[PDB]
């Protein structure tokens, strides 16, 4: 069901030209914005920060 | 500066038939809910006037525009339209021009009220929407005019066509439609007049059946009269009871709802400077309001 | 009347939550703390 | 009073990169070509058992 | 620009479609106020110190 949230949605024009880039790692491909205390949920179990 | 201003978005997508239109709509008047700085032109048109499901009538239109706020346009930009309110921008710049929708001419020193075009319609394509604007026309002709309009309501149930304002004609017959979008008005009309002479008539029992012309001023003088003598020159004093002092309370609030809608209150003096007394059809005027 | 951006790099270290989902990374955050705390406004 | 007719930066390049070998569907695949091949009527094969 | 495809039938597909799309933006305007009371004007113009 999370991953039916990654691929619902088409790679959208355009690329920007200063990317959210992470400490080692490959740019931010995405923006999940849930409420509070689904976040707490949703780290306990399930993902890993 | 400080001079307030409205300021009404226009919605993209306007053609250019369109705005042309609303480029020639410069002085008219226009209501709005609440004085604000920025405002959509939705709350501006004919269809926010709306209760269903029903396109408001006149007896209607009389009730928004107490509650609705009065404003004219000044120019007319592209991109917005900026109109001032008449209730509070205007005290302190003092001078606005203003437009005739009336066949009637203006002369200086009149006060002028609002009425709603029942005396007889802009429409937008593109945006979807009716304009009606109102008809500034003098305030001693307002109590006249409605009341000639309502005189014919009766008759549908000599010529009352009539209307000579300084040195000139009007026709109100000119028809059809009129008629019916009036017809709200009449009946509250004969609901509050014969209520009104039935309790008066049911609390003095004898005001007809009293004597011609000599007795029924005997009798109004004492109660014209200021003296202590009131209360013993009034009151004729299982079965049912007539409600009358119930029917006292609920006539008095329909008679007090009309004095609101009917005063017609002069909102607008026209105060000519640099120029002609007499403003004809199609011409700005410029208002001064009470100070 | 046909106008280009202009773009600078100064990148800043942000205090924020990264989550692993499939084949991207993917950012994660409430606003409730940040934003909306204390104020008359609904979380839409 | 000022009047302005923008039109803003045109962003949107959709871009399409294809190569068949990319795709290792050319596994299941001989491909070879003829540099000129349609006068040709009929091409066949012998299967020795 | 929209991907093409060389159907294997002989059949025409009559012609492609390429085009532009053009989206108005569309516009809102924020909202503040600030109020200041009455004496608090005079003690920063100067006319009560």
């Amino acid at each position: 069901w999370l991953v039916d949230l990654t691929t619902a949605t088409q790679p959208s024009v355009a690329v920007p030209r200063l990317t959210h880039a992470d400490t080692r790692g490959r740019p931010v491909d995405g923006v999940l914005v849930t409420t509070a205390p689904i976040k707490q949920r949703l780290l306990q179990s399930f993902l890993k920060v | 500066a400080d001079g307030f201003e409205t300021d009404i978005a226009i919605p993209s997508g306007i053609s250019r038939p369109d705005a042309a239109a609303l480029q020639r709509c410069e002085g008219r008047v226009v209501f709005l809910p609440t004085i604000r700085r920025q405002l959509t032109l939705a709350d501006v048109a004919h269809e926010s006037f709306v209760s269903g499901g029903v396109s408001p009538d006149t007896l209607g239109l009389l009730l928004a525009y107490r509650r609705r706020f009065p404003a004219v346009i000044t120019r007319v930009l592209p991109t917005r339209i900026v109109a001032c309110p008449l209730d509070v921008g205007l005290t302190h710049a003092g001078t606005v021009n203003l437009r005739n929708t009336s066949p009637v001419d203006l002369c200086n020193g009149d006060p002028i009220s609002l009425v709603p075009p029942v005396f007889e319609d802009v429409r937008l394509d593109s945006l979807d929407l009716t304009l009606r604007f109102p008809v500034p026309l003098p305030s001693p002709l307002a109590r006249e005019i409605v009341a000639r309009l309502v005189a014919r309501g009766i008759r549908d149930l000599p010529d009352l066509n009539v209307l000579y304002y300084n040195g000139s004609r009007l026709s109100l017959l000119a028809l059809g439609p009129v008629n019916a979008e009036l017809r709200s008005l009449v009946l509250n009309m004969v609901y509050s007049i014969t209520e009104g002479t039935t309790i008066i008539l049911t609390l003095i029992p004898r005001l007809f059946a009293l004597s011609a012309q000599d007795g029924y001023v005997n009798a109004l003088l004492q109660m014209q009269s200021v003296t202590r003598e009131a209360a013993q020159l009034i009151h004729p004093e299982g079965e049912r009871r007539l409600p009358l002092y119930e029917a006292l309370v609920a006539w008095l609030t329909h008679a007090g709802q009309l004095g609101d809608t009917l005063a017609l209150a002069p909102v607008v003096r026209v105060c000519t400077f640099d120029g002609a007394a007499v403003v004809r059809s199609g011409d700005m005027a410029p208002v001064i309001r009470y100070p | 009347t046909l106008d280009e951006l202009e773009s600078a790099p100064q990148t800043t270290r942000v205090r924020a939550d990264l989550v692993s989902i499939g084949e991207k990374l993917i950012f994660l955050e409430a606003l409730e703390k940040r934003i909306y705390a204390a104020t008359n406004v609904p979380y839409p | 009073d000022v009047e302005f007719d923008a039109l803003l930066g045109s962003y949107c390049n959709t871009l399409s990169l294809v190569r068949f070998l990319e795709l290792g569907l050319s596994v299941a695949c001989v491909c070879t070509k003829f540099p000129e091949l349609a006068y040709m009527n009929e091409g066949r094969v012998q299967f020795e058992v | 620009h929209q991907p093409l495809i060389a159907r294997d039938g002989p059949h025409p597909i009559e012609q492609p479609t390429h085009n532009y799309m053009t989206k108005i933006i569309d516009r809102r305007a924020l909202n503040a106020a600030f109020s200041l009371a009455t004496e608090a004007i005079a003690l920063l113009t100067g006319e009560a110190l």
